């Protein structure tokens, strides 16, 4: 079964053009012996540019075979214009027109001289690899992809051994084997078939390693969970109840080493611990199981009286990160509530305890936050004394960032 | 003519003056030459002007080709080794005299060896068919032609 | 994106080169379609000269051009050469600064690994190593 | 568009299933000039026959009359069967055992001084 | 030899094209860059030849300054023998 | 048009299109169908019900077009099968007489062999002793050379060109894996070195008349130092560089174009010597006799040249095909070219006369890979029709068909020992076939039943990321190199 036709260019538009041009009154039998013409020159040139294609080795026609395809039918590649002498541009294709269907038609010529120049890309270059070795492929990234008798390990013993390294490598005892370990992770493409022994490894160490609050251990095992998560080639929402237990444990957590000092390194725990929870929101996403599920968690981690402040500054950030709406309809109503923990922290004269760090980190964090949240939906009007009637807690200060953020855009 | 500012005009008023920087057709044959094709397509007699007017059509189609050839055939009389303004950059064809030389030894020594087993036993401006061929392709006309491709071999 | 980028490299930097001669000459905001005309009889320009000049030394049994190849081609284009050093000397002219090249950044990260098993001895050393 | 979507049905039935997109625009760049330099040439042919209306034997005159220059051809096959058997017919030439670089003479190669202008 | 002084000139001239861009259409032709100020001067004239077309299509925009357009190219083109075309079909 | 055979769409597409007189008249394709007669081998079993349906008046018009424009060649024998008959149609004026496929064919080696030509029927270059040093060291290597065979699978190396935004639409690679050639859509050739010597030009003639000849190192000594590079790019070509061919003496690049030359680049001075302008037409494959001094290049114009590089003309014209010369392969004596090309027909040339010695059609697409047996007694080719289709040479007729991939077969080689030929195509894989169980038999019928065996013939398929294998390459110590640019599409 083959119904082939022959189609041609449409008389009305050709019409158009001759009436367009000085020539009126043609009759239909003059018009249609203009569209079987150049109908076929069309069909004679797009068979012809269908050589070039195939002899480049190529499966797109680009603009230039139709170039090709014109120089040898001895008809000039210039659609643009025509010379009759043919001296200035002899069989030379200029490349074409750059031109649209929805183009504006009109521009400013000082438009076209300020815009930045695309970047010229890199230059050929050999590089070699495997395709097979004695038979097999690799799977190097160079390459697309009675008595019951006693069984053996679904994994092999190249296989398990590459797991203890990676595993005794991302322990973090020296850094640049943890970093090949994270590229390892973050790019093996057989990593497959190994992840739940690497899901049970992360989730049973952080739930032991938070029994003594030991923070490289924690910091190490997260790093792991992002070089999880990047890997294109891995199935991750299988294992994805285990990986997510164990982020909000690093962020809601009390620290059971010292509390000063490494809360620098705390609050980064919380920080890629947040980054890490909003991106795994962001990917494995069904309706109202996941993201809503975290996000009541985190609500409800807020509006606990008299919270742990490592728990409650963890929270905050984590509540924080979740993006341009949830700090637009959730931070709103609350900030009464912030300034009046500040103050308690503040009046009791108690400083060695942790709470006046974790006070100042969370007031910080929420300053921030609130900064943009209005420098996004108003104008920058009055921002001396206005911010007085939401308790005056960044007032200049937040119109300053606001200020900051609005260089940033004129920047951009 | 027809365009003022044309492209074709400066070509061959420069074109003279590079050239000085270094036919008139029989009328009864071709009379008969234009009578015989008009057989062909109902033509049967023609104007008195025209057999004359042909000639000069002709004259001005060879004449912008003989000019054509002259500014090619004295490109290759240019020498660059007798100014000083000029300096050499790669001459391959010293280097192929040198290789031809080193042969030439190695050809003695076979030579040698073959017999040790005996023992053991004003400038004139000449204008080529290049010079015609090169301004056959670049020109519309008689680019792709079946008298510049038989060319190629002649 | 690389692929256009390698040919829209240097057609944009025609089209600004175009903008800019006819800021030169008066015009402010010209229309669209008549700016990728002029800067398709720009890119269709550099390109005859290109193939002529190559054409007028090979012809002299040459490889590289010098310059009494191109004032043939530029006479064989109708030109007029000698109105060129007073164009050249304008006090309007602007430079257009040429595309921004990938190839500085030519290369972020090279490294070796160990544990490949041994080549074979139909396979020389200057091949790739096998793999993990 | 109109005649961009009809562009787009002469390259289908071509079996052209994969193209950029600026094979179309350009295609119809070629198709406006085609016709705009035959309808030229068909009114410059309609007062030369003294007629105030462009009828279809102008047409036929402007196409064939175009064709005639614009769109060549590869040469013929009794024309290229002619020059094979005169070329053919030439037997092999023996070689010279020690020549050197095997090249054509020196007016044919590619192999001059190759000057260059002295930077002053 | 005016042309061979200006060519001599034109080594600490910068020209209005790059020549990271005449010389990429200049590979694409089979011209290498053997000499800079050779691709300098084929620079010049392809810029020389956009400014003349650009002056003339001014005088007619001022005979009919300010705006480009087709309509302009058009009687400008025309005296070099060039018949620019229209879109018409966009 | 739809009751045609489903192989004919492209040729059907042409013909909607022409419909009027002057739309043929300008074909050249079309135009040589309609003055050629198409040979149609049909049985005399078969044969004798179709003239006695034509020999009466009843029919006596379609009788006068059969007569007039087809040929018919008959053979005595058994009716050919609809699965056996479709694996030999296929072309225009097509499926040839058997007396086009009986003239003598030397398709032997040369240096008893009674099938080998002498070595004074084509006049061949001597072998000089820097030629004779280059087999002492060859021979190095056919030591550590593995017996392929379908048990011990070869190792592939692909050579990716990484960046390749100029589209890469020629490779070559020496006999010695040694050089690697890129010929791009940029009017570019570029030469890299892939053994750890990096590419040097020889010194200019100032320094060598300053050293001495007749020197041991000699060779060492010209070489420049100065100029050493991994990468030697090459300019000249107005046009996409479609061809890449090296020379059997490791100098001697050769390459053709859109713009109608082919071009001689020496490997000493990495500048072009010689442009071959015969073709007005895109010459679309170019390659080096394996003795290195004649080369073959098929263009546009329907023809294939054969040239010497020491005449600017050439010396024999093939000028019987009635399409584009897509490819032109050398036997390994030499004494012949096969030029497969897009009428779908591949076809034997001999040097001496230039006569058409075998024809060979089967191919449904235009054929874009050629490759002879080492033997010389075979001949793989490769079309747009996924299928390799194996000829014999002294017989004329094809001994195999390989249907295993899908899109266009650009590359084919078979191995150092013939043990293994190697497919590439379009479709990003390299297929292995068994390349000595494709061959194991060896008429008047003109024609064999041919196996369907094509799953048994293969050993294996090794798809590509997303990279159409151009080149297929045999290391000496029988090691596949494939070199393909990489597009991700």
């Amino acid at each position: 079964k083959l119904k082939l036709s022959n189609t041609v260019l449409p008389s009305e538009s050709m019409k158009v053009v001759a009436e367009s041009m000085g020539i009126a009154q043609i009759q239909e039998e003059t018009c249609q012996l203009l569209t079987d013409e150049v109908s076929y020159r069309i069909k004679e040139i797009a068979q012809d540019a269908l050589k070039f294609m195939h002899m480049g080795k190529r499966q797109k026609l680009t603009t230039s075979d139709i170039d090709y395809a014109l120089k040898l039918k001895n008809v000039e590649p210039l659609y643009g214009f025509h010379a009759q002498e043919f001296i200035p541009f002899r069989f030379a294709s200029g490349g074409g027109r750059e031109l649209y269907f929805y183009e504006e038609k009109e521009v400013d010529l000082s438009d076209i001289i300020n815009t930045p120049l695309p970047r010229v890309p890199l230059d050929v270059c050999l590089k070699a690899h495997w395709l097979s070795i004695e038979g097999c492929q690799p799977a190097i990234p160079e390459n697309p992809p009675r008595l019951k008798p006693r069984s053996i390990h679904e994994l092999s013993v190249e296989q398990q051994l590459y797991y203890k390294e990676i595993t005794e490598a991302c322990v973090g005892s020296c850094e640049a084997k943890r970093a090949e370990a994270l590229q390892s992770i973050a790019t093996d493409p057989g990593l497959y078939q190994m992840l739940p022994r690497f899901s049970t490894f992360i989730s049973e160490g952080v739930r032991v390693n938070v029994v003594q609050n030991n923070l490289a251990l924690l910091i190490y095992l997260m790093r792991m969970v992002k070089a999880l998560m990047d890997n294109p080639t891995l199935y991750l929402e299988k294992y994805v109840h285990e990986l997510i237990p164990a982020v909000m444990t690093c962020i809601v957590s009390r620290q059971l080493c010292l509390r000063p000092d490494v809360d620098n390194h705390w609050a980064l725990r919380d920080f890629a611990a947040r980054l890490v929870a909003q991106i795994c929101k962001h990917f494995s996403t069904t309706t109202n199981n996941i993201q809503s599920r975290i996000t009541k968690t985190f609500t409800k981690s807020w509006v606990d009286e008299k919270t742990p402040w490592t728990t409650r500054y963890g929270s905050i950030a984590g509540l924080a990160e979740l993006g341009h709406d949830v700090i637009k309809t959730l931070i709103l109503p609350r900030l009464q509530q912030e300034g009046e923990r500040i103050r308690s922290v503040l009046d009791g004269p108690v400083l060695s305890n942790i709470d006046r760090i974790g006070a100042d980190h969370v007031q910080s964090l929420l300053l921030k936050h609130c900064a943009p949240v209005l420098a996004k939906l108003r104008p920058p009007p009055d921002n001396q004394d206005a911010y007085r009637a939401e308790f005056g807690s960044l007032g200049p200060l937040l119109c300053s960032q606001v200020v900051k953020a609005r260089a940033q855009a004129a920047l951009q | 003519v027809a365009s003022m500012a044309g492209v074709n005009l400066s070509e061959e008023s420069a074109r003279i003056l590079a050239t000085n920087s270094e036919t008139f057709l029989l009328q009864a044959p071709l009379q008969r030459r234009i009578l015989e094709i008009g057989k062909k397509h109902g033509i049967t007699e023609l104007h008195p002007d025209v057999v004359s007017y042909v000639s000069h059509a002709t004259q001005q189609r060879l004449q912008n080709l003989v000019e054509k050839i002259s500014e090619t055939a004295q490109q290759k009389n240019f020498s660059y080794k007798d100014d000083d303004r000029y300096e050499q950059a790669s001459d391959v064809r010293a280097q192929l005299k040198f290789f031809e030389q080193l042969d030439q030894i190695e050809k003695q020594r076979k030579d040698e060896q073959e017999r040790e087993i005996l023992m053991r036993a004003q400038r004139i401006t000449r204008v080529n068919l290049r010079d015609l061929i090169f301004c056959l392709e670049n020109e519309r006309e008689t680019s792709h032609s079946l008298l510049l491709y038989k060319a190629f071999l002649k | 994106n690389p692929a256009d980028n390698y040919h829209l490299a240097r057609r944009r930097t025609l089209q600004v080169v175009v903008s800019s001669l006819l800021t030169e000459a008066g015009f402010e905001s010209a229309e669209k379609a008549s700016v990728e005309t002029l800067t398709e009889m720009l890119q269709s320009y550099i390109s005859e000269i290109g193939r002529s000049a190559k054409s007028y030394c090979e012809h002299t049994a040459r490889t590289q051009p010098t310059l009494s190849d191109i004032v043939v081609t530029l006479v064989e284009m109708g030109f007029n050469v000698d109105t060129l050093p007073a164009y050249a000397k304008r006090s309007q002219r602007m430079v257009i600064t040429a595309p921004p090249v990938t190839n500085q950044p030519v290369t972020p990260k090279a490294l070796t690994a160990g544990q490949n098993r041994p080549h074979p001895p139909h396979i020389p050393s200057h091949f790739p190593e096998f793999p993990d | 568009p109109k005649d961009a979507q009809m562009m787009a049905q002469i390259l289908k039935d071509m079996g052209i299933t994969e193209y950029e997109p600026r094979v179309i625009n350009q295609m119809l760049e070629f198709a406006f000039r085609y016709v705009t330099t035959i309808l030229d040439d068909a009114k410059i042919y309609s007062s030369h026959a003294k007629k105030a209306t462009v009828d279809a034997d102008d047409v036929r005159l402007a196409i064939q009359c175009r064709a005639d220059q614009s769109f060549t051809s590869p040469p013929p096959r009794d024309f290229l069967l002619d020059i094979a058997r005169q070329r053919n017919q030439t037997p092999l030439p023996l070689i010279k055992p020690y020549s050197g670089p095997r090249l054509p003479p020196d007016r044919y190669c590619l192999t001059a001084p190759n000057y260059r202008l002295k930077s002053l | 030899t005016p042309l061979v002084d200006f060519l001599m000139q034109l080594e600490d001239y910068t020209p209005t094209i790059p020549d990271a861009v005449t010389g990429y259409y200049l590979n694409r032709a089979g011209f290498e860059a053997s000499d800079p100020r050779i691709i300098r001067l084929i620079s010049l004239a392809a810029q020389k030849f956009i400014s003349d077309i650009a002056n003339d299509a001014l005088q007619h925009c001022k005979m009919k300054k300010y705006t480009l357009t087709m309509e302009d190219l058009t009687p400008a083109l025309s005296e070099y023998g060039i018949n620019v075309k229209k879109p018409h079909y966009f | 048009h739809g009751d045609q055979e489903c192989y004919y769409q492209d040729d059907l597409r042409v013909l909607s299109s022409l419909t009027k007189k002057e739309h043929m008249k300008g074909n050249e394709t079309m135009l040589d169908f309609r003055t050629s007669k198409f040979v149609l081998r049909i049985s005399r079993d078969s044969y004798q019900l179709l003239k006695r349906h034509l020999q009466e008046k009843q029919n006596n018009q379609i009788w006068n077009i059969v007569q007039e424009h087809l040929y018919i060649d008959i053979f005595d024998g058994m009716p050919r099968s609809k699965q056996q008959i479709d694996a030999m149609v296929g072309s225009l004026a097509g499926e040839a007489k058997r007396e086009a496929n009986k003239s003598k064919v030397f398709f032997g080696l040369l240096k008893q062999d009674p099938n080998a030509p002498p070595q004074n029927r084509i006049p061949l270059p001597e072998l000089k002793d820097s030629d004779k040093l280059d087999k002492i060291m060859n021979m190095k290597e056919t030591t550590k050379r593995v017996r392929l065979g379908p048990d011990c699978l070869p190792s592939i190396c692909f050579y990716t060109f990484l960046n390749a935004y100029q589209g890469l639409t020629a490779v070559d690679v020496t006999d010695d894996s040694s050089l690697i050639a890129g010929g791009f859509a940029d009017s570019t050739v570029r030469v890299w070195s892939v053994t750890p010597k990096k590419l040097r030009s020889v010194k200019q003639a100032s320094d060598l008349s300053l050293i001495d000849k007749e020197s041991d190192d000699v060779l060492e000594r010209i070489m420049d130092e100065k100029t050493a590079s991994e990468l030697k790019i090459l300019y000249g070509h107005s046009g996409p560089v479609y061809g890449a061919s090296f020379s059997p003496d490791r100098n001697y690049l050769l390459s053709s174009s859109e713009d109608g030359t082919v071009r001689l680049w020496s490997l000493q001075t990495f500048t072009c010597l010689v442009g071959y302008k015969g073709h007005n037409y895109p010459v679309w494959d170019t390659q080096f006799s394996p003795y290195g001094y004649y080369f073959v290049s098929g263009g546009h114009d329907r023809v294939a040249r054969l040239w010497a590089t020491d005449h600017y003309q050439p010396l024999r014209i093939f000028a019987g095909h009635l399409a584009d010369v897509n490819c032109t392969r050398f036997h390994p004596n030499s004494n012949y070219v096969a030029t497969g090309s897009a009428d779908r027909t591949v076809r034997l040339w001999d040097v001496l006369n230039g006569n058409c010695v075998r024809i060979f059609t089967g191919h449904k697409g235009p054929i874009h890979s050629l490759t002879f047996s080492p033997n010389g007694r075979f001949l793989a080719t490769g079309a747009t029709d996924g299928r390799v289709l194996l000829w014999d040479i002294g017989h004329g007729l094809m001994v195999g068909e390989l249907k295993g991939h899908t899109d266009t077969v650009c590359s084919l080689r078979f191995s150092r020992d013939g043990e293994i030929l190697a497919s590439g195509s379009m479709d990003n894989t390299v297929r292995l076939w068994d390349a000595i169980k494709a061959f194991e038999d060896l008429t008047a019928t003109g024609h064999i039943n041919l196996p369907e065996n094509s799953q048994e013939l293969l050993l294996g398929t090794y798809m590509t990321k997303s990279t159409p294998v151009v080149h297929l390459h045999f290391t000496r110590r029988n090691l596949v190199l494939a070199a393909g640019a990489y597009s991700p599409q």
